[PDB]
């Protein structure tokens, strides 16, 4: 299962 | 009706129910002082047994009225109100000393208001009483938490520049002086009906139109804190300047220990933003714009937390050393051959050093030679490698160890009249001399608190003055040509002055972490563990001491349950101080390696600044020094020179350090800038969480 | 009703109605927990305003 | 007005003399130790 | 791994099932 | 010796720092004169206590400022 | 009991000033009930070494920082 | 109130040697109550509330 | 302990007790 | 025992969470 792939969203849009 | 389980627990148990402008200003009748001063009278009437001012009175009963009034008729010129503020107390206060001396939020208030007009010619904030307090060492000491925070919001004002023209500087100006005009927001004038609320001319001359209270908006967070860093950089400062002044102050503050853990893991974050070596002197770098040094202000302050940082031990790593002579220790051939040099140099140091301080201050091109040096460290010219000035220091320390331990291994009261002035006692005074004149200009040159913080520079002192006053009470009580008396004070301060000598010896492992953080640890538990421990075994053995005495005074069943009384409180005292070294340890092992980086980094400059030369030449050097300017530098070219090289650019190098900064900074900020946005969302879960269980 | 639920038994005595064991206390606190519920989560869906924060 | 509430605390303190060609890179900044021989 | 990104970073996967 | 430690790293200023308020209390209720002039011959606890007009109108709207967010706080955490 | 206590610590530590502190610590005339003379009277620990019910303390008690001219 | 019973009728051992005793706790616990005087003091009141405990 | 607490302590105490031995050297003389 | 069958199993609930979104 991608052994070295993991699933990210977005840690931006802050003020 | 009877209370509760709860009522009859916790409810209140007990059933409640002159002139002369002294006592005018004092109760706070507005009226009768104008009639007063009106017949005739001096609006700085002195009391005599505390010097209290007429004036100073209405700031310290919080009847503010008193002092606008005096602002209608009584004062002329700006200058002549100074100097009615500033008058004196018998303690040294001024008007916002002893408003804040106890907390009076609506005179504090007015004393600020007046000076963001400018209506005094000082900084009436700055000055110092007799004490040595502030204005705001006031107000944190009594701990009048309510006026800190004003005082705080005028700091961080005056702060961001007056001339600057920016929306996002502008801004948070007006939020700083509405955060006091909404604090005040009642307490109208002594005459009622004026459009005057507390602060009106100060919002108006800001160029800022705005288009159920919280805790968070009427108090200084850290969301104002990142508000003033990323304000005070849009004027342009240095932004590892401002983070280090906005957390000197509310270090003063003493009662923000959750903005002073912030702001100091803001600079820490700051620093390992960068990259690498080119890229951290950029932004600690006072170029002539923002001539602000942060490393030298950081070791003024004693900021542990940047002088330890993997970033800040690598700038000065390439001043002091920069060339690995530290660690030729930790190997087999390194040690055999570079101690091998170190006594060749040391022996080829002690027989040229007196011979080029002469040609040093005399008329000679030999000083253009030594000045040929320090801009690169290596070995080509190692008098200016800020190591090897440390290797040559210890070295003559060694030596004054060994000279002195060898004065009182060959002595007998059996030599004649030619042993006071002796080849050998002569020459180690001549020695103290030079300790004791070293100290004097450690002392000046540095300041009284970065002197008096080592925790060696008594023992400088104190065996530079048990060895002057042996060679002196040598000659004025031994028989060389004087009277008899009793003399066991000579040989006495002989071994005071041999007892701190070896002690001396261990500052050569000031270096060499894990025998480092030992003499620390060793020096820690000796200033506040063993002074402190001693006072409370003292007032207890007075007890013994003296209960002994009445017992005896006028058996075995007498005695020994008395003894056994004395061997319980032995060992429960003991018991104490064991687990009160341990307690100690316990404090100073886990900064083992900050609190030896840091002070690794207080000799990394320390020895930088300063000469090659002088720990026996002080006499040397001081009396051709003077001599070079009568027929020139004694101790100026420590501040002349600035610390390292990638200091002030000139050129198109400021054209890339500033570039350089600008991406930095801006990645510093945008960095801040997201970890307080998850905060916004940290405190909203249970309305984030129940709206993805409503669309789902 | 925490304690309604520690008894839940203790038949009194007789054949008696049975008398749950606090049914004259329940019955003294006006609540009904099908009325609470609803004026709640509704409320706390508009953010705020349900009881206080 | 000039020491600015911060620049009695943290600006430079002393005062430097500005040299009027010097170049502060890794190379050309090192002319007056080496020669150029 | 991922458990020390959903432990730190749980608010901000909260907000994009918002949007 | 580890006992102690136990307790001396622990909680040694939090035992120092009550037995100082209870000294501070003491004084805050007692009486007049120590054993000297002793035999020669319902006061509230602080000056702030009870409110009566307009002091007391600020405090209720000042402490609704406080728990209010920290009951908000509690919720959260 | 370490939830309770490690809750009246939380509370004290949201108050940001002095009369924020004496606020919430003052008996008024509808619910007279101190928790200050009940921090005394169970020898509350953790509530009366916080250092901001010690400042309330040290404002009756000294008033004029005659402690203060000491470290001189 | 032991020291002018020491006119009256001679043990010296029974009598006389209990009213050094006394007086040798008279002052050792007054000492100790001299330790009360840094109660307020930062860095010895730990240390008395460390003996106390 | 040999390893790493001898070397880094018997050094320091050896500065230490030359110092006592040579201040207890010229209190006996 | 059941969240620990769904413990080891995130990188593939999250992953499908954020393709339904
Ligand atoms: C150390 C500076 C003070 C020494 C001078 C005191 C000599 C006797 C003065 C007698 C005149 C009485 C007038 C004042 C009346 C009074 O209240 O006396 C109480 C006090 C004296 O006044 P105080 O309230 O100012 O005493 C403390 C003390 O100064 C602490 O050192 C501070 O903590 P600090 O070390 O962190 O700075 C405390 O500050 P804080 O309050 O914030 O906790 C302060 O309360 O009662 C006494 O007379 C006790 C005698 C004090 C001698 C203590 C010797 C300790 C030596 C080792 C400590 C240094 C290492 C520090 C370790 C962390
Ligand atoms: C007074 C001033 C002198 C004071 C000196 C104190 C030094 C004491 C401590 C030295 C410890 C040695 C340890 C060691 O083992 O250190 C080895 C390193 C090796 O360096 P490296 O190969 O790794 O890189 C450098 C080569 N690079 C630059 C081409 C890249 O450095 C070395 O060799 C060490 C060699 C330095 C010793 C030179 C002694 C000469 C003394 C006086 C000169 C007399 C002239 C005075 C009159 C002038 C006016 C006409
Ligand atoms: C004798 C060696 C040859 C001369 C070279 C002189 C170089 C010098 O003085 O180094 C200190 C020396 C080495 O000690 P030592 O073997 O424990 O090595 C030190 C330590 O082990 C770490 O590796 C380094 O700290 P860090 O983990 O990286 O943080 C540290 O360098 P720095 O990073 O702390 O700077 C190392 O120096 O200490 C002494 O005991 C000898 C005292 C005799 C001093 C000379 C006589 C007065």
């Amino acid at each position: 299962g991608a052994a070295l792939h993991e699933p990210t969203w977005g840690v931006d849009d802050g003020e | 009706k009877k209370p509760s389980d709860y009522g009859c627990q916790l409810h209140y148990k007990h059933a409640r129910v002159k002139g002369t402008l002294i006592t005018a200003a004092e109760l706070g009748l507005v009226d009768k002082y104008r009639d007063l001063k009106r017949a005739g009278q001096d609006i700085l009437t002195c009391d005599w047994p505390y010097h209290y001012s007429s004036i100073l009175y209405a700031c310290y009963g919080n009847q503010y009225k008193i002092l606008q009034m005096v602002e209608r008729e009584f004062v002329g010129s700006t200058q002549e109100l100074t100097a009615m503020h500033t008058t004196r107390c018998w303690v040294g206060k001024n008007s916002a000393m002893v408003a804040a001396y106890q907390g009076h939020l609506e005179t504090m208030l007015y004393i600020i208001d007046l000076d963001m007009q400018g209506k005094f010619t000082e900084d009436l904030f700055k000055q110092r009483d007799v004490m040595g307090k502030n204005a705001m060492m006031w107000a944190a000491s009594q701990g009048h938490t309510d006026t800190i925070e004003v005082l705080l919001v005028r700091s961080l004002y005056r702060l961001l520049p007056e001339d600057c023209a920016d929306p996002l500087v502008l801004k948070t100006r007006w939020k700083l002086v509405s955060l006091l005009a909404d604090l005040a927001s009642h307490c109208r004038d002594y005459d009622p009906g004026c459009s005057r609320s507390f602060f009106q001319e100060v919002l108006a001359s800001i160029k800022y139109d705005p288009v159920a209270v919280k805790l968070k908006d009427v108090h200084i967070t850290v969301r104002t804190l990142q508000g003033v860093i990323v304000s005070a950089y849009r004027a342009g400062m240095n932004c590892m300047g401002v983070i280090m002044y906005c957390q000197s102050l509310l270090q003063q503050a003493r009662y923000f220990d959750d903005l002073v853990a912030q702001l100091t893991a803001w600079e820490v974050k700051l620093l390992d933003t960068c990259r690498n070596k080119q890229e951290v002197q950029a932004i600690l770098a006072p170029t002539e714009d923002d001539p602000s040094e942060p490393v030298g202000y950081a070791l003024a302050t004693f900021d542990k937390a940047f002088l330890s940082h993997k970033f800040v031990q690598q700038i000065f790593t390439e001043k002091w050393d920069t060339m690995g002579v530290t660690d030729y220790t930790k190997s087999l051939f390194g040690v055999v051959w570079g101690g091998c040099s170190l006594v060749v140099a040391f022996a080829a140091w002690a027989t040229i050093c007196p011979l080029v301080v002469v040609a040093r201050s005399f008329l000679s091109p030999v000083q253009d030679f030594m000045m040929r040096g320090k801009v690169i460290v290596d070995s080509r010219f190692p008098w200016h490698v800020p190591l090897y000035r440390w290797l040559l220091t210890q070295c003559a320390l060694i030596t004054f160890t060994v000279l002195l331990s060898y004065l009182v291994f060959s002595f007998d009261p059996s030599d004649p009249v030619p042993a006071s002035v002796a080849p050998l006692n002569t020459f180690l005074a001549v020695w103290c001399a030079a300790i004791l004149v070293d100290e004097v200009q450690e002392y000046v040159e540095e300041g009284r608190a970065e002197y008096m913080s080592s925790g060696w520079n008594v023992m400088d002192v104190t065996m530079a003055l048990s060895y002057i006053l042996h060679y002196i009470l040598r000659i004025i009580a031994v028989r060389v040509t004087d009277n008899l008396n009793i003399l066991l004070v000579v040989n006495d301060l002989l071994a005071a002055a041999a007892l701190m000598a070896w002690f001396r010896m261990v500052s050569v492992f000031e270096l060499s972490s894990a025998i480092g953080p030992l003499i620390q640890m060793m020096k820690q538990m000796l200033i506040k563990d063993v002074t402190r421990f001693a006072l409370l075994v003292l007032v207890i053995l007075l007890g013994f001491s003296v209960g002994m005495e009445a017992l005896f005074q006028e058996r075995v069943t007498g005695v020994i349950f008395y003894l056994i009384f004395a061997i319980v409180t032995a060992i429960l005292l003991l018991n104490l101080f064991i687990a009160m070294l341990a307690d100690t340890y316990t404090r100073v092992s886990t900064q083992a390696m900050v609190e030896f980086r840091y002070r690794k980094a207080k000799l990394m400059a320390s020895y930088s600044r300063r000469d090659f030369v002088c720990p026996p030449f002080n006499l040397l050097h001081l009396v051709c020094a003077a001599v070079g300017n009568g027929l020139p530098v004694s101790m100026r070219k420590n501040e002349t020179v600035p610390l390292f090289s990638w200091y002030f650019p000139q050129g198109e190098e400021m054209r890339q350090v500033v570039v350089l900064q600008r991406r930095v900074v801006d990645d510093f900020l945008n960095s801040n800038r997201v970890a307080l946005f998850r905060e916004k969302l940290n405190a909203e879960l249970p309305n984030l969480v129940h709206e993805m269980l409503k669309q789902k | 009703s925490l304690l309604a639920d520690l008894a839940s038994h203790c038949r009194d005595y007789d054949p008696g109605c049975s008398r749950s064991f606090f049914q004259e206390v329940l019955a003294s606190i006006k609540y009904d927990p099908v009325e609470g519920a609803r004026q709640e989560e509704a409320a706390a869906a508009g953010g705020g305003g349900s009881a206080r924060e | 007005k000039k020491p600015s509430d911060y620049g009695c605390q943290l600006h430079y303190k002393h005062a430097r003399v500005v040299e009027p060609e010097s170049t502060t890179d890794d190379g050309m900044k090192r002319l007056k130790d080496v020669g150029d021989k």
